[PDB]
């Protein structure tokens, strides 16, 4: 047993996705 | 160590007995077969013929 022994100890990260956005800032009219 | 050709295998059960002229194997698992635990052992050496 001891390739799953072994295969057990592996143990991959499976590291969801993550994701931003992005940002305006406007501006403000004179006359 | 030696090429040997398998020519004969009987199931049981637990054991898979391969029979090749001057080698002898039983391949057991435990609990599932599953590739992973399939394992080997060279028991004998006694002689077999086609």
């Amino acid at each position: 047993k001891m390739d799953t022994n072994q295969i057990r100890a592996v143990e991959p990260a499976p590291l969801t996705q993550e994701v931003s956005s992005v940002e305006f800032g406007g501006s403000s009219d004179e006359t | 160590n030696r090429i040997a050709i398998l020519k004969y295998a009987v199931p049981f059960s637990e054991e898979l007995l391969i029979w090749s002229d001057e080698a002898q194997f039983v391949l057991t698992a435990s609990g599932t077969l599953t590739s992973k635990s399939v394992e080997l052992n060279l028991t004998t050496q006694f002689d077999v013929q086609d």
